[PDB]
């Protein structure tokens, strides 16, 4: 589960 | 299309209700609009055009995960593999319209480094969506096709783009996740991060240390 | 329609996998599918229903809200307007459809009194949606076709159901909120959310493991609708 | 802001 930009919510 | 009668300003202002409303479907459409009216997008409006449509990908990405690992724990019965692929292909779909929209009227030899490489960047991350749903010949062409675009964005950020920019760190961080998830290359991944994080360290004094925490919090998930 | 080639257990089972992936227009479009093939709802099948088309006409009642309060906050330029009449027509499609679903399928002389004043309360609830957004002629039609299903279900609840039943509660609130939000009769909410709470009240003894979470919390809201309202 | 139930 690594992180991209731009994040949700 | 749908928004042809509508004037560009209109619908830039029904996205930003849209938005409020949290109606990100309905944000897409008037941002979609918007474009095919043929004029460039302000920085403005390049963000409501992402964040609309990374909302309604996000929403489908996340469905489809669920049901997939339902699958997975599962094999009796074809059902959640029916539903798995309707979300499957309505993902496809929004995927194919941002593309579309990138190839069509975004991206151009013209304008702002920020503004090609905000776009180019977007390729990469929409062909990279695809690739997490596509199998054989077809995710290797979408494979190459991310990677072509990523590099491409990498090498203008390079060349016109300071190391703390945003959007250059945002871009080597989601071309790095693509070189581990995705293209199964977790030597290019791993140099590509710690290289973006040591040129970034070396030209600091916000949204700028977010993204370089992402690429240290991916670096130990990774190694 | 669309789901009539799909089997009736694979429909349920494809609401409960949109329910996990909160998928809730997927999950209301397979739900009436299950209802189109004509044969009655189990009480598990109601919740499903329940739940799918509360999240979708929840979600656009809460967007009308939002847009709605833009168009006042500022009461010029027709974008707001067109885009909260966008959301409204949305939203009595939806209603129209569960109404047309209560109508042609689930409302019947047969059956358990909890199905038959579930679906009544449905009634009156989804005609209360159209309320809130309609006016004139129409307003006064949608709210006497509101009153009338509420009145009929609450008849059934006082016969054939004791007061602490969480559906006839659940009814009794809801009708409470129409005549206080709605009929604009505040009196008529306040002794009907009062009497309710009493009359449970005076049986909270008689009351079931399963309906107690339920009841007692629906009663809680009685007592917070109470408050706001003196 | 009066409650209904179900609630969402």
């Amino acid at each position: 589960r690594s992180c991209t930009w731009p994040l949700p919510r | 299309g749908a928004m042809g009668s509508m004037e560009r300003a209109s619908l830039i202002q029904k996205a930003k209700l849209a938005e409020q409303a949290e109606r990100y479907e309905d944000m897409a459409a008037f941002m979609k609009g918007a474009v095919e009216k043929g004029e460039e997008l302000s920085c403005e409006e390049r963000n409501l055009l992402s964040v609309a449509y990374k909302n309604v990908v996000g929403g489908q990405r996340a469905a489809w995960r669920v049901l997939s690992s339902i699958e997975q724990k599962s094999n009796k019965g074809p059902e959640v593999r029916e539903y798995r692929e309707k979300v499957e292909t309505e993902l496809q779909g929004v995927c194919d319209t941002v593309l579309g929209l990138l190839d069509s009227h975004l991206i151009k030899e013209a304008g702002d480094a920020e503004s090609r490489v905000f776009y180019l960047k977007m390729k990469g991350d929409y062909y990279r969506y695809l690739a997490e749903v596509a199998t054989g010949d077809d995710k290797k062409r979408i494979i190459d096709s991310a990677r072509s675009a990523y590099q491409e964005a990498m090498d203008i950020s390079k060349k016109e783009m300071p190391p703390t920019n945003p959007i250059r760190l945002g871009l080597a961080l989601n071309f790095s996740v693509f070189h581990y998830e995705i293209a199964n290359s977790p030597e290019e991944a791993i140099s590509l991060a710690k290289t973006t994080f040591d040129e970034a360290m070396a030209d600091l004094h916000k949204d700028s240390t977010l993204i370089m925490q992402l690429l240290r919090d991916n670096l130990t998930l990774w190694t």
